[PDB]
DNA sequence: ATCGAGAATCCCGGTGCCGAGGCCGCTCAATTGGTCGTAGACAGCTCTAGCACCGCTTAAACGCACGTACGCGCTGTCCCCCGCGTTTTAACCGCCAAGGGGATTACTCCCTAGTCTCCAGGCACGTGTCAGATATATACATCCGAT
DNA sequence: ATCGGATGTATATATCTGACACGTGCCTGGAGACTAGGGAGTAATCCCCTTGGCGGTTAAAACGCGGGGGACAGCGCGTACGTGCGTTTAAGCGGTGCTAGAGCTGTCTACGACCAATTGAGCGGCCTCGGCACCGGGATTCTCGAT
């Protein structure tokens, strides 16, 4: 379903940030298949901190404890 | 009379003397640590937000948005390597187009 | 009639991609994508809306992150485009 | 109710010693609380380490400085292990 | 003397259950020496900053549980979640 | 009557039961925090020194000399992720030789 | 003095162990500025420990303490 | 006579040193090289005899550890030769 | 490829709205002053063990000829992706409930902390001899240049 | 392709010898009780806030087309680097030597814990006025076919 939802433009758009010129036609598929990884190695750390606290609610200052986690740590939420 | 304008800091010194006892990183601090601690956190606060005011002056605004910060971390060497792993949430980044890829 | 050349557009969103601040990939989009991933490891979830906008401000600090160090494994091909041997070479280097 | 615990009023006050003609936003104030709260939690959970290397239960200020010189990478080091100590010679006499 | 603290007859007494017909060398019994020591001061060093965040005071079994879905990947989790569950209803009840 | 052997595992729980208390991790520890602590401990020694005896059988020794540890940690999907960081003393390296370079 | 005590061939079967075909003659000076870039960032981080216990001579563990410390934790000598 | 290929005695010296597990770098050399360094940062150090072996046990897996990424940039670009545009972008892409 | 054409972009200056600055009021946490135990400062004296040093030696760095194979440079070749339009889809903003679950207080009693006291498990210091690395001839595996 | 004389690596064979494993003995760290308090479970409850649904409104994704500039493969060739022999080098190793400092113990005293009362600094809620976002027309910046 919504793995589509991250459109071709939007995934274009991002990589115009980081400055590159021309993506390929290839990009838009594995950009999809390379950031669908990175959320399963967050949000599988971040229900479990839910989980812990007996919470039905994932707040926002369980994600940051799971980006911490790995070495990629959030600021502006909470710490 | 206080405990932080007895050294003359800004950071108190009755807060963090609580979080050296009661978040478990060893039993016993000693009466100078929590005042040693909150100037080293002082001195850094003092860094980022002398040069994020370069920032807000270069761009000509008045308060200190979240991009602002952004600038001012990541064009400083000396700091930089303090924060290589964090980020900062909607900073944006530097303007930096590579060589070759100019016309 | 007008029609720019191929590598003029591309230098004029480069530049103003990398001074805006907001958002690049959708809101509600990318929300509807973070629940079907977590209906797999407990079902029926409830997301603050807090933390629907924090996954948004780390997956694109960290595509943002991939690119710009995947477009130097282009480069360095002599060569102006990136390809899936560039992805794959940016995370066979960093940890994967 | 929610009583709280922050660094907002503090920040704000070394925020008005360097640029006293200008002000601070709100999201500006919740990354400047948790950038010293990483700062905070990431040199005592040093010092906490280096104490327990050596068989010893108290954190002087003598763990805290050798971790600034571990933790601080240049040119930083150089000034903030010379400001505390400034800022003890300034409360034992007092 | 020097008294000591080790885990190297443990080791060796796990390794005459998987082949009892083989032994160890000298430095490997200081590798897995660093090793569990790794293990330890991960896991422990974890659950305690997960009941940090929840404020409160107690590593109970629960908080090592969670603490294991997330330095152990896949395959181990699976396994050393009720592995340890095993051991400690072998517990409670002698 | 110890407390191991109630529990049925090789790994000390008393020796634990001081490290979870004098560490300072937290101040209170449960009491069965320090046996299932000691079988997770276990369940990993026991992963690899089962595979490290494979790699001292495929390659004709009797005793585990830190290489076989080498070919044993690095060859499994399931734990070179928890020690993708970590290196091991005097360990060598996998036998790895690119494609293009063959004749 | 001692950074060409690390001679050509030295640094040569280092590489034929990471799996390299042909070196070119210009790595032999690079890996020399590279290498004492990390042993300065790492003795810098053992004689601080050394000079924190009162001792004039950095034993094995504080290396170890030191590696540990920038995620190239090393096995054993200690922990 | 008899003399090889170039590409020859390359592929019997990694499958040789792929196998073996001692040092490299020497001892003696290596020895003078971190009293050197050493003599910086506090003068009059005096190192254990298994701490000189413990940083030649670091180094060389950092070395080993940076040609096995620093290779994959030189496949990449269709050669089989490395040079310091290789080495130099194995650290801009890992934390330099 | 220099001048012109035009699309886009950098400041002008008015508008206006809503979030930072700012006291005000309540109240939990810091500061003040004794008491206690006790960790760490200091000293002393053994003693491992790291640094200098020789001296015979032998693997290994160092230099030099050299043929070949890859580096880098060029040229055409061709399609795949940029760009501008025209359309369709739906994100977003706002509206508007109904209740799930977060947050907190409220009583309580199980669980670990701490003190106590004996032991038995774990380590130190011996030591016997077992896997291993040794060598050495021989054989099996793989090329390199003529056929 | 296939055969040939190396050329090397791998398979099997006495012989040490220095290295793990195990016996022998202790002693200090865990174990078993016994108690007191204080956390965490459990019960129970207001309301914040997420979930959901819908209409309308439009910015944005979607699909389609012309062409142009680059990715990709090939000829070529010039120098860069490997292989090898021989030639100086200094790593290594055993071996004896010198004392410097790690490593460990007792002997006092200062240092933070703990409690306990006392009060301000800190925050919650609270309007409100300067700073930021526009909102249209001037002024420039800058790529792109041409006489």
């Amino acid at each position: 379903d919504n793995i589509q939802g991250i459109t071709k433009p939007a995934i274009r758009r991002l990589a115009r940030r980081g400055g590159v010129k021309r993506i390929s036609g290839l990009i838009y598929e594995e950009t999809r298949g390379v950031l669908k990884v990175f959320l399963e190695n967050v949000i599988r750390d971040a229900v479990t901190y839910t989980e812990h606290a007996k919470r039905k609610t994932v707040t926002a200052m369980d994600v940051v404890y799971a980006l911490k986690r790995q070495g990629r740590t959030l600021y502006g939420f909470g710490g | 009379k206080s405990r932080s304008n007895r050294a003359g800091l800004q950071f108190p010194v009755g807060r963090i003397h609580r979080l050296l006892r009661k978040g478990n990183y060893a039993e016993r601090v000693g009466a100078g640590a929590p005042v040693y601690l909150a100037a080293v956190m002082e001195y850094l606060a003092a860094e980022v937000l002398e040069l994020a005011g370069n920032a807000a002056r270069d761009n000509k605004k008045t308060r200190i948005i979240p991009r602002h910060l952004q600038l001012a971390i990541r064009n400083d060497e000396e700091l930089n390597k303090l924060l290589s792993g964090v980020t900062i949430a909607q900073g944006g980044v530097l303007p930096n187009i590579q060589a070759v890829l100019l016309p | 009639p007008h029609r720019y050349r191929p590598g003029t557009v591309a230098l004029r969103e480069i530049r103003r991609y990398q001074k805006s601040t907001e958002l690049l990939i959708r809101k509600l989009p990318f929300q509807r994508l973070v629940r079907e991933i977590a209906q797999d490891f407990k079902t029926d979830l409830r997301f603050q809306s807090s933390a629907v906008m924090a996954l948004q401000e780390a997956s694109e600090a960290y595509l943002v992150g991939l690119f710009e160090d995947t477009n130097l494994c282009a480069i360095h091909a002599k060569r102006v485009t990136i390809m899936p041997k560039d992805i794959q070479l940016a995370r066979r280097i960093r940890g994967e | 109710r929610k009583r709280k615990e922050s660094y907002a009023i503090y920040i704000y006050k070394v925020l008005k010693q360097v640029h006293p003609d200008t002000g601070i936003s709100s999201k500006a104030m919740s990354i400047m609380n948790s950038f010293v709260n990483d700062i905070f939690e990431r040199i005592a959970a040093e010092a906490s380490r280096l104490a327990h290397y050596n068989k010893r239960s108290t954190i002087t200020s003598r763990e805290i400085q050798t971790a600034v010189r571990l933790l601080l990478p240049g040119e930083l080091a150089k000034h903030a292990v010379s400001e505390g100590t400034k800022a003890v010679t300034k409360y034992t006499s007092s």
